[PDB]
């Protein structure tokens, strides 16, 4: 049938994506994630006055 | 034919997992050995929403961290104030079944789906039935909102429509999955947006374009739910092999994958937080878990739920954490 | 609440309210099984026994120099009867 | 993704035997159950056999109870299918299965909307 | 007369009522919190009569430490008769519960328990007030004797007949169920019967030197009053899992 | 302040509404219709599920029909968790879709959410192929009667052991595992007999009795 020809068409179109190393995207991740430690009301403790909920 | 077509398919395969292998020098949990540890988390129960006679199914978050709105198995759509406990509105159902709900982000449109095959979009601005949209042949799984005049919906039958309100058709639609689409989280620039099947696959989709550009296959068992990292440039995946992953898009490859000897039961949200640094899993042992988004080692537990964990949720402004089991007890934790 | 005893009189001593019925109930073989003598707050009287109010005391002027006493509580919510001698 | 490659089969006279080899990758081999399915030309799917997590819960159907044998090794992880005295009958596809989920007896592996744990199978002709 | 009494000091007679008290006041706040089922409710009523009971023998056993006193035997009377009828209603509650096991969300609405509930509690303390005004003896305690004797009969009854149709469930598909009907039962007698029993020696056989042996320790036939005060929250409250940690 | 008070009002419009549609929604049983085989005797005196009341001795009952669904079933089947039983409907005349129903029905039976649903058996279409089973299976040739009370309605051939040799692999299948809560209710029903609104009544009622017996904890 034609339904496996559709499929070699997808991945030749997905075979030809530019990548970069893995190093670069988890360096890229750390940095982002260390820029906002102490910056959401999860990790950080928030104090009684500050938290809606109470 | 058959026989020689699918050569040139495996021959494509192996170029793809030979470049993928190529570039992977730094494979993580090598990097990060220089970050110290997150600590002791531990969460208290602050409300405990009881309004609802059967299994919740979902929730869905307002824009202004305050309004939610929550999905029975019952045929009730109960609209809450989580800080005053309060339900402003209580919507019955046509179909008792539903399976997912979403707040619109102007706030004056909520909708509704679930095995009737049919997107039910309410007004709030009397309540009444905005419109109806029938569309897939399956059943829906996960509703997304765009706009006021747009909205992205996955059925059952590996298929993801976005339709226009106003004309209420079919303006695109999205295949390419040979099993139900389990869950869809839209990336926060409502142009692309990562739709997990049951086939132990994740593809991601261009909104305007159409046309789908990347696929991850890492996992074992069913893709439960997927939700996106706030950056835009990751997204994570949790599965019934009883683990988590996190995929990157500029990489195209696995990042790293969250698992634990004891744990033998399944995932069925993942939720992640304002700042990145840590994942809300859901488990089939009705308790969450509070992974690590870079170290990999267990950070927290929350228990306190009978029954299955259903939804999870987490606000815009990182404040609030909901949970919504089976026990039909809506939990914030804080 | 012990009754003490000394032509016969009959103090009732002890935490008691006020006692219904006190009589006497002597016999040879073992208690009496018939009131030779009672009294009660109302004034009813089966067989002269002296009793003047309550005041928990009972006078007979009226076989041998030994007898025995009763005491008997009508409260029905706690049934129960005491002794003497 | 997961991958299972049949190797095995071909033209055989009635009374012969063939091993049907089911590699499999991209799992762990040791915790889903297995199964095999059948499939004759111009109708649907059917279940033959079928191997416990542990492989001690053996059980067949009936027409092939008594002359087809499964049996699984963990070390190489493969299936073996030993099929003896075939019959005229037996002409089918084969396809190797898995059911969805680990540590749980439910399975759900017969269904012919193009279910994404079986492989491509081979032919069988007697 | 055997002897004259056998009289323990009120050091014994405190403790249980104040721990009887709290632990019905804990159950009921408990109920209250969410549970709003009849057969939940019927058990607050039950929980009521328990410590009732704790302040009708609180003062009892107060006022003997130092028309005065007859309130507080109306007090214990109707905590004694509201206690006997809500362990009817709530035995009665479950056999309709098993037999008319569909029509019972049908006709039992909450309102229906309420004026149960509220018939039966201003019947029990009516009554009560009418057997410890105008009655001495041998006019009404008849009436209460019997009146328990019926009730111990209709619930054993009910009991069995559920235990009976547990079986003929088991033989279409043992010890369990005859256990907890055991429990049940012989927790009740041993609780409530010597109590009743000297009663009825107190009208038939007054001197009778075989009952005099009988009567000599009437406080502790009461202690085990005191017990069922302390095992009916144990025994009911104390068995269903949503109950025990909301 | 004052906007607190409208919010109260309206909450407590809310909780009133929702208590009155609770005795509601708890008054009714619903069931799950489900299998393969003659499901279209629906009697009654495009869309994705179907629905269909009705009062037998005026006792609500709701059932679902699963229309336009994938074949695939393992993931929406997780809806009908506390449904008060699940109707089986297993056709009875023989490619080998019996064993087909009894593998999906195995499958349903082992399965964690559905531990305690009760399933309520129906075995249709009466046989008259198999009149004038076979070599299929296996232990047909060394199988008797189980001493089963016949029903004679005037005849009754070997199809007695036929039916009751279904019967009893069903329940091998079924007996020899389970954790507990559930069982499986065997009936032998023609193509409408005009009394299966009687069945899923009483069926239904011994479901509550047992369910109600064993919270009790007297069984």
């Amino acid at each position: 049938i034609a339904q496996a020809r559709k499929l070699v068409e997808q991945l030749k179109m997905e075979a030809n994506i530019d990548r970069i190393k893995v190093s670069k995207a988890a360096a890229d991740l750390m940095a982002y994630c260390e820029a906002h430690a102490k910056e959401d009301p999860l990790l950080t403790p928030v104090p009684a006055s500050e938290n809606p909920f109470r | 034919e058959l026989d020689q077509l699918r050569q040139e398919a495996e021959q494509l395969k192996n170029q793809i997992r030979d470049a993928r292998k190529a570039c992977a020098d730094a494979t993580l949990s090598q990097i990060t050995n220089n970050i110290d540890p997150v600590g002791r988390i531990q969460m208290r129960t602050r409300r405990t929403l009881r309004g609802h006679l059967a299994k919740i199914y979902a929730m869905h978050w307002g824009t202004d961290s305050r309004l939610l709105v929550s999905a029975s198995q019952d045929g009730k759509l109960i609209i809450w104030d989580s800080y005053t406990t309060n339900k402003v509105h209580a919507i019955p159902l046509r179909s008792s079944w539903v399976m997912t709900c979403a707040y619109a982000p102007s706030g004056n449109y909520v909708a509704c789906g679930g095995l009737d095959n049919i997107c039910s979009i309410y007004n709030l601005k009397n309540v009444r039935v905005s419109r109806e949209l029938a569309g897939h042949t399956g059943y829906l799984s996960c509703c997304r909102f765009l706009d006021d005049n747009q909205i992205v919906t996955s059925s059952g039958d590996t298929t993801c429509a976005l339709w226009d309100i106003e004309t209420g058709q079919q303006t695109t639609t999205f295949t390419g999955h040979t099993g139900d689409v389990m869950s869809l989280s839209l990336a926060p620039d409502t142009r692309l947006f990562v739709s997990g099947a049951c086939d132990a696959s994740a593809k991601l989709w261009d909104v305007r374009e159409g046309m789908c550009r990347q696929t991850f296959t890492g996992h074992e068992s069913d893709i439960n739910a997927i939700c996106f990292f706030p950056n835009g440039n990751a997204f994570a995946t949790g599965s019934d092999d009883a683990t988590c992953r996190l995929f990157d898009l500029r990489a195209d490859q696995e990042l790293m994958t969250y698992s634990h000897d004891n744990i033998i039961c399944g995932i069925t949200s993942v939720s992640f937080s304002k700042s990145g640094r840590l994942l809300l899993a859901g488990y089939d042992d009705f308790n969450c878990n509070v992974w690590d988004a870079l170290k990999a080692d267990r950070a927290g537990v929350l228990a306190g739920h009978d029954n299955r964990v259903s939804c999870l949720g987490v606000t815009d402004d990182g404040m609030a954490v909901a949970t919504g089991s089976w026990d039909s007890f809506l939990k914030i934790w804080n | 609440v012990q009754l003490v005893e000394s032509r016969l009189s009959c103090a009732a001593s002890g935490s008691a309210f006020s006692l219904n019925v006190m009589g006497w109930y002597r016999q040879t073989p073992g208690n009496q099984r018939a009131l030779v003598a009672e009294i009660t707050k109302d004034g009813s009287t089966n067989y002269t026994i002296s009793r003047d109010n309550a005041k928990n005391t009972v006078h007979l002027q009226m076989d041998t120099a030994v007898y025995y006493c009763k005491a008997r509580t009508g409260r029905i919510v706690r049934p129960l009867d005491y002794w003497g001698q | 993704q997961v991958q299972l490659q049949e190797s095995g089969g071909g033209l055989v006279q009635p009374g012969g035997s063939l091993r049907l080899s089911c590699a499999a990758s991209g799992f762990t081999f040791s915790n889903y159950k297995m199964n095999w399915v059948r499939q004759a030309p111009g109708k649907g799917l059917e279940w033959v056999s079928d191997i416990s997590q542990s492989g001690a819960s053996i059980s067949y159907t009936g027409s092939v109870k008594g002359r087809f044998t499964i049996s699984r090794d963990n070390a190489k992880n493969t299936l073996y299918l030993q099929m003896n005295s075939l019959k005229p009958e037996d002409t089918a596809v084969y396809y190797c299965a898995r059911c969805p989920a680990p540590f749980t007896r439910d399975c759900f592996d017969v269904t012919s909307t193009t279910y994404a744990y079986r492989g491509q199978g081979t032919q069988v002709t007697v | 007369g055997c002897y004259e009494q056998l009289f323990v000091s009120p050091e014994v007679f405190v403790t249980l009522g104040v721990i009887s008290l709290l632990e019905n006041i804990l159950v009921i706040v408990a109920i209250a919190k969410n549970l709003h089922s009849p057969m939940y409710f019927f058990i607050c009523s039950l929980a009521v009569a328990d410590m009732l009971v704790s302040v009708s023998n609180g003062s009892e056993t107060i006022v003997i430490t130092l028309n005065i006193d007859n309130v507080i035997d109306s007090v214990i009377c109707s905590s004694l008769l509201a206690s006997i009828c809500s362990l009817l209603s709530i035995a009665v509650d479950r056999y309709f519960t098993i037999f008319y096991a569909l029509q019972y969300h049908n006709i039992m609405t909450v309102k229906r328990v309420g004026i149960i509930i509220s018939c039966i509690w201003a019947a029990c303390t009516v009554s009560g007030i009418l057997f410890i005004i105008y009655s001495d003896s041998s006019a009404v305690i008849i009436c209460l004797i019997t009146m328990f004797f019926t009730m111990l009969a209709l619930m054993a009854s009910l009991y069995v007949h559920m235990f009976l149709m547990a079986r003929l469930h088991i033989k279409r598909i043992n010890m369990k169920g005859a256990i907890t009907l055991t429990i049940l039962i012989g927790v009740f007698v041993v609780c409530w019967a010597p109590f009743f029993l000297h009663l009825i020696f107190y009208i038939s056989c007054p001197q009778n030197p075989y009952c005099v042996c009988f009567m000599s320790h009437f406080n502790l036939y009461l202690i085990l009053i005191m017990c069922n005060s302390i095992i009916d929250p144990l025994i009911y409250a104390l068995r269903s899992q949503e109950l025990r940690k909301t | 302040r004052n906007e607190e008070k409208a919010q109260r009002e309206a909450n407590k419009k809310i909780e009133k509404q929702l208590q009155k549609d609770k005795q509601v929604y708890r008054a009714t049983h619903r069931l799950l219709l489900l299998g393969a085989g003659e499901s279209g005797k629906n009697t009654i005196v495009t869309s994705g599920i179907f629905e269909t009341k009705f009062q037998v001795d005026k006792v609500n009952f709701h059932m679902f029909d699963v229309g336009a669904q994938r074949d695939e079933r393992r993931k929406w089947i997780q809806c009908f968790n506390d449904v008060t039983a699940i109707i089986f409907v297993v056709a009875s005349s023989s490619t080998n879709r019996l064993q087909a129903a009894l593998k999906l029905f195995d499958s349903i039976w082992n399965n964690k959410w559905l531990r305690d649903t009760s399933v309520i058996l129906f075995l249709n279409k009466q046989d008259l192929l198999a009149e004038k089973i076979e070599d299929y299976f296996p232990e047909f040739a060394r199988y008797t009667t189980p001493e089963d009370a016949t029903p004679e309605p005037g005849e009754d051939p070997r199809v007695t052991r036929a039916k009751y040799f279904i019967r009893d692999e069903f329940l091998r299948i079924s007996t020899a595992s389970g954790d507990g809560r559930h069982y499986c209710y065997p009936h032998f029903t023609c193509s409408v007999d005009t009394e299966n609104i009687r069945r899923v009544f009483n069926d239904c009622r011994d479901i509550i009795q047992r369910m109600h017996l064993r919270q009790y904890e007297l069984l």
